[PDB]
RNA sequence: AAGGUAAGUAU
RNA sequence: AAGG
């Protein structure tokens, strides 16, 4: 029941907390620690590039009930995408 | 299984390529250690008579 | 019980596919592939010793190749008649000297000829179709070079003439005095 | 002639003489052919290219 | 992911992505653009990202940093689109960059017949475009110049294109009609 | 060379490495019949009593016990490796290979000094110790 | 071609 | 935490 891979419709706020300072204590769990965190995979990553690698990893997709396989597109939907993109602008 | 067959085939081929002078050089080696062995006997041989008396 | 020759397209297809080891279809059996790779220097030695001579455009050579395309050997020893070979190379000497005297600017090749990330060319779609360029060949006078003119500048000349060679093995040669004199005159340089 | 080509001649003669001195008759052997034995096994096919 | 899709077939006897140098492929795979906007791309998604292209080029800067055009080219090499998809990319008229991406993919993977059948008709386009140099600077050229570079230059956009049989050689065997220019 | 204890399978080698908690487990990988191994084993035998307070010496035949050939790159005629508390203690001998002593020594005091340095560094909790003597050259003059 | 590896703990 |  591993669904095929799909593009991320949402951008990732890699630079959201630039310049900010986060105070972390012993009691503070991984949720609010500094860096990047994913609840889907429940992990903390202190890089933008490593976070992108993680969200592009096998385990992260697997925890989403997904698979690394990308579906082969069809001609009709490609043409319709061209048409709708032309109509939008 | 077939990996073993391929390895055996290549090993037999390498052994066959060695038959050009294998027996000649091996008999030369046999006749060459014995030439050296008379002048320089084996260490255990030099103690054979003493060992027998034990 | 002798092994019949395979069509040249069989080895062409075998080399064309299985090119990258990343394919997992043929990874099941690799001992047969790996065990035949240690003889790469032998393939190198047989290939370079059968290099075509400047008087020859295309040289078809017998080829012994692994069943998986792991390695290809040129199963041929370059036997050449010594007077014929010397005369051919003397005529080559004459031709290259005349070309260097005649050609105003000689464009030396660029080494390496191709880019380092450029993959080796496919023979079928790049060389098999294009006609070869003219080779170096001294012009032979039909009057005085007649004893050698017909079979000169040929790969293994007189190989099929049972009068002048023992046979296809190309081991012995029996040449007439006019041919020997013509070859001797062609190799004075 | 230039000095370099004269040294070339002398070095070529040196190689010739060294080859002539160090020559030893080939050792007797049984005729074993590598490519013939390649043809014997099923892993090698023959063609003309 | 990062590997070639299973249903894809080999191109020029190698992996489809291997048409790009391993240095440049490794740099692209580590680029922010590839990891962010090229994690999973179908033909529809490639079309969506293709129109956002503002320039064409290979890599730039002292360190090898790939352009989005090169990343999309490598993505299309990874996930193989059918030939009609490439033609539809080429048949596009509103967007020049999508047509250029399709033409580059056709040059990379298409047969020597296809490189003249589908790219030579693009000589009629002279739209001004911006091309990023290897120093990070941008320069203006035209569509026909890019097509000419694709058909005649060995290396285009920091990619060593596969060998093409010369046009006169193809004409002599008469399996391809000679090009008849509009002028 | 024959007076030292021998280990006859990989499990015995693992147990010998695991058993000693306060001593360096010096294990020589090779063959009792190899001349280089004969020299190294004679050197180890000459010091076996001296270093018994902080080192134990075992000999392993890499043909009888091939379980560590791929792991420890035991493809040399002789090889000496150091373990302390189930950890392989590397040593910077200056030879470019910091994992083992792959040659045969001639000085007992040399080997004793190396064993002592390994023991001290491993007791302090270090995975690499610097040999008191460099071996980038044989000091032959 | 080497004699130019810090030993780690985390993710 | 990510790669074959």
């Amino acid at each position: 029941k591993r669904e095929l891979l799909r593009h991320r419709d949402y951008k990732v706020d890699l630079e959201s907390k630039l310049g900010k300072t986060i105070v972390i204590t012993k009691t503070t769990p991984q949720s609010e620690m500094g860096g990047y965190y994913c609840n889907v995979c429940d992990c903390v990553v202190k890089d933008s590039i490593n976070f992108l690698d993680h969200i592009n990893g096998k385990k992260h997709q697997r925890n989403l009930g997904m698979s690394m396989r990308v579906e082969r597109s069809t001609l009709d939907q490609v043409k319709k995408r061209f048409e709708v993109n032309k109509k939008k602008m | 299984k077939d990996d073993e067959e391929a390895d055996a085939i290549y090993a037999a081929l390498d052994k066959r390529m060695d038959e050009r002078r294998k027996e000649r050089r091996e008999q030369r080696e046999k006749e060459e250690i014995e030439k050296y062995r008379m002048e320089r006997p084996k260490i255990q041989q030099q103690f054979s008579d003493l060992k027998r008396k034990l | 019980a002798q092994k019949e020759d395979m069509p040249p397209e069989h080895v062409r297809k075998i080399i064309r596919d299985h090119g990258d080891m990343t394919n997992r279809k043929f990874r099941h059996d690799k001992r047969v592939y790996l065990g035949a790779l240690k003889y790469m220097p032998h393939a190198v030695l047989k290939l370079l010793e059968n290099m075509p001579m400047p008087w020859e455009q295309i040289r078809d050579v017998p080829v012994l190749y692994h069943i998986t395309g792991a390695i290809s050997f040129v199963n041929e020893i370059p036997w050449v008649i010594e007077p014929v070979y010397i005369s051919q190379w003397g005529s080559m000497w004459i031709m290259m000297r005349r070309e260097k005297r005649d050609r105003r600017h000689f464009k030396r090749m660029r080494f390496p000829p191709f880019d380092d990330e450029e993959p080796p060319l496919d023979y079928a779609d790049n060389i098999l179709d294009v006609e070869p360029l003219e080779a170096i060949q001294l012009e032979l006078d039909p009057e005085e070079d007649a004893p050698v003119l017909d079979w000169f500048y040929d790969h293994q000349p007189l190989r099929d003439s049972r009068k002048y060679v023992n046979g296809s093995t190309y081991q012995r040669w029996q040449f007439t005095l006019p041919m020997m004199s013509t070859l001797y005159r062609l190799a004075n340089q | 002639q230039p000095v370099k080509v004269r040294v070339s001649y002398q070095k070529l003669l040196k190689y010739y003489v060294l080859n002539a001195l160090k020559h030893r008759p080939p050792k007797a052997q049984k005729k074993r052919y590598l490519f013939r034995s390649f043809k014997a096994t099923k892993f090698f096919q023959s063609t003309k290219l | 992911a990062n590997r070639t899709v299973k249903d894809a077939h080999s191109i020029h006897g190698t992996n489809p992505q291997y048409l790009v140098e391993k240095i440049i492929r490794t740099r692209i795979y580590e680029s922010k653009y590839w990891k962010e906007e090229c994690f999973g791309l179908t033909a529809e998604l490639v079309v969506d990202k293709a129109m956002e292209l503002r320039f064409v080029g290979g890599v730039y800067g002292g360190n090898i940093k790939p352009t989005p055009f090169l990343c999309l080219t490598l993505k299309m090499l990874q996930i193989q689109p059918e030939k009609d998809i490439i033609v539809e990319f080429i048949k596009n008229e509103d967007f020049k960059y999508v047509r250029m991406l399709g033409a580059l993919y056709m040059r990379l993977t298409g047969t020597a017949i296809d490189c003249y059948k589908y790219l030579e008709p693009l000589y009629n386009d002279y739209r001004k475009i911006k091309s990023q140099n290897r120093n990070g600077e941008f320069e203006l050229m035209h569509v026909d110049e890019f097509i000419d570079e694709l058909l005649h230059s060995e290396r285009v956009c920091d990619i060593i294109l596969p060998r093409l049989q010369k046009r006169y050689v193809l004409e002599e065997a008469e399996q391809l009609e000679p090009r008849v220019s509009a002028l | 060379s024959y007076m030292l204890p021998h280990l006859h399978n990989g499990w015995q080698v693992d147990q010998a490495i695991l058993s000693e908690e306060d001593r360096v487990v010096v294990i020589r990988f090779g063959h009792d019949w190899d001349p280089t191994c004969m020299k190294m084993d004679e050197v180890l035998y000459s010091i076996a009593e001296k270093v018994k307070n902080f080192a134990v010496i075992y000999l392993v035949d890499i043909t009888e016990v091939p379980d560590f050939n791929k792991m420890y790159e035991l493809y040399d005629p002789c090889t000496v490796m150091f373990f302390f508390r189930n950890k392989h203690i590397m040593i910077d001998l200056g030879t470019g290979n910091n994992n083992k002593i792959n040659w045969a020594m001639e000085d007992k005091q040399e080997m004793v000094d190396i064993i002592e340095t390994v023991y001290r560094g491993a007791r302090k909790g270090r995975g690499l110790v610097v040999s008191p003597k460099d071996y980038s050259t044989k000091y032959r003059y």
